Order: structure tokens, then sequence, then C-alpha cells
């Protein structure tokens, strides 16, 4: 028929896919990490956020890092062919390139391996999307007052990671409204969903965390800090959570 | 505010 156009991702398959929610809250005391008060806001908020984009959501409540191996090795094993997407959030304690389970560490890449373009099949092709809000390390930003070779695809293509923070930074939650990145993901998924492209929806989050988030702290080391989120993408075309 |  008509001139036909693929810069954008097949959004319209029977299901938009799952999205798996890994709120962890209360870890092992040998494992010395706290409480994470808030997190509770953050699991609802998505969990309705999601739902509103028509996702079959799961949430997962304090799971252990062989849990969390398990969960991952099994959704990877699902047929996923009549779904558009995947999106994983995870809620915990981290450092750099790892989340916590409530016993202990998990690398982020032994999570985001289970759903390679080769390692699961019928997601190849289709954006994977994982939202992480943990911290990347511990540093605080201050801020500042304003020949031709011609049928292959790479293992690593068609991720999407949404980071609450910058490379080696700590990333902030509140206790009674949860997590900067989280509260400003999901206000500006619920506003523009309908409207933006993905990428844009995200750097209207990156403006929201910036602009209207500072640190209050008696602690002077940890008062009065920014945040800035880190969105790396491996994607090969446009996402738009809507269809034609 | 608390920290990850």
């Amino acid at each position: 028929s008509g001139i036909s156009l693929d810069n954008s991702y097949k959004m319209d398959y029977p299901e938009m896919g799952l999205c798996i929610i890994i709120n962890n809250k209360n870890f092992h005391k040998s494992t010395g990490m706290t409480s994470r008060s808030g997190t509770d806001v953050d699991a609802a908020n998505l969990r309705e956020t999601f739902r509103n984009l028509k996702y079959e959501v799961r949430n997962k409540n304090d799971l252990t890092r062989e849990e969390i191996v398990e969960l991952m090795r099994d959704v990877s094993k699902e047929d996923h062919s009549k779904r558009s997407s995947f999106v994983c959030v995870l809620l915990s304690h981290g450092e750099e390139g790892i989340i916590f389970g409530t016993n202990g560490p998990v690398d982020l890449k032994k999570i985001t391996n289970f759903f390679r373009g080769d390692r699961c099949r019928s997601l190849t092709g289709k954006p994977k999307l994982f939202i992480i809000q943990a911290c990347r390390g511990t540093e605080l930003d201050c801020g500042i007052e304003t020949d031709d070779d011609m049928h292959k695809i790479p293992v690593e293509a068609d991720f999407l990671y949404a980071y609450s923070t910058a490379p080696g930074y700590y990333s902030w939650r509140n206790s009674k409204d949860g997590s900067w990145f989280i509260q400003s993901l999901c206000a500006m998924l619920k506003q523009y969903a309908d409207k933006l492209e993905f990428m844009h929806i995200l750097t209207r989050v990156n403006r929201a965390v910036a602009t209207a988030f500072e640190s209050f702290s008696f602690d002077a080391t940890f008062h009065a800090k920014k945040q800035i989120p880190c969105i790396v993408s491996m994607l090969t075309k446009e996402l738009y959570f809507y269809h034609h | 505010d608390e920290v990850d």
C-alpha cells in the first residue's frame, strides 16, 4: 500500500507486557542495611501508573538475592510473543552496578543478561526497560545556584536503563513522599504517556528531580544536596506507550 | 530525606 515508516517500536501486540516491581524494604539484620522507609509509596505509585499504561503488573516484596535471580530467570523463560515490551522496576539499596537483595547484593548485569537478544527470544527486537531506584555509590551533588558489506542485531540492543541517579552518586528517598525519581517518573508518565515519546518523558523526569528537590538534613554532610537521574539508552527505535 |  502507501509509504511505510518503521521508526517506532510496534506497541500494538495483544498485550503491553509485564511490569515486574521488586520492592525491597526490610533487609536481613546481618547485612547492616537500613529499612527503606517510603518505598511502599513508590511501589504503589508504580503499580497504578503501569496499570494505567495497560501493563500486567506483578509486585514482589522483600526478595533475597536468590529469589531475585530465580524470578528474573523464570520471567525470561516465559513466552512473551504476544507482549509488546518488558518493564522491570528495582527499588532497593545499591552501589555502582549492584542492587541489593534482602540478604546480599546482585550484579545488575546478572539480572539484565537473562533478557539479552539471544537469551530471551520472545523479547528480541522489543524494548526492555529497567527502572532502577538505588544508590550508585556515595557521592553527593552539592549543586549550583541559578566497500559495502550487507541479518543480526546486538544482544545488548533494545535495552533502556532509567537510573535514578548519576554514576557514583547516592540516590535520595523521602520517608513520607517516596523517592524523588519514582515520584517524578510516575507524575510524568501520568501526564505525558499519551502525548510524548519515552526519552522526552524521561527528560522531563530529569528536570523535575533536578529542580523541585533538595535534601534537608541536620547533618551538614547530607544537607542541601541535589540529584540528577541518568537515562541510559540502547534503544534502536522511538518508544510510545500508545498506538494508532 | 534518606539515601539508598
